[PDB]
C-alpha cells in the first residue's frame, strides 16, 4: 500500500518463525532497535504488529 | 504502643531493607529493570550500555 496509507496487520497467538528474515536476499536494510536481530527466535511478545 | 521506642527500630531498619530491594525493580534509564531479558534481547555491545 501507499505510504499515507499503510498496511497494519496484527500478529499474535502464533509461533513466530524469522527464518524468512535470514534466508531472504533481497533485504537491504534490516534495522534493529531494542533487540537483536540474531536474537528473535528465543524471545517471547505479547503482540506484534507488521 | 508502650514500646514505642522498640518498634520504631524494627520499622525503620524493615523500611530500608523494603526500599532497598523495591529498587530492583527500577530502570534507571535502562531499557529493562531486570539483567536477564536486557542479556536476552540484546548483543554483548549494546547489553553493556
Amino acid at each position: 500500500a501507499s505510504v499515507y496509507a499503510w498496511n497494519r496487520k496484527r500478529i499474535s497467538n502464533c509461533v513466530a518463525d524469522y527464518s524468512v528474515l535470514y534466508n531472504s536476499a533481497s533485504f537491504s536494510t534490516f534495522k534493529c532497535y531494542g533487540v537483536s536481530p540474531t536474537k528473535l527466535n528465543d524471545l517471547c511478545f505479547t503482540n506484534v504488529y507488521a | 504502643s508502650a514500646l514505642g521506642k522498640l518498634q520504631d527500630v524494627v520499622n525503620q531498619n524493615a523500611q530500608a531493607l523494603n526500599t532497598l530491594v523495591k529498587q530492583l525493580s527500577s530502570n534507571f534509564g535502562a531499557i529493562s529493570s531486570v539483567l536477564n531479558d536486557i542479556l536476552s534481547r540484546l548483543d554483548p555491545p549494546e547489553a553493556e550500555v
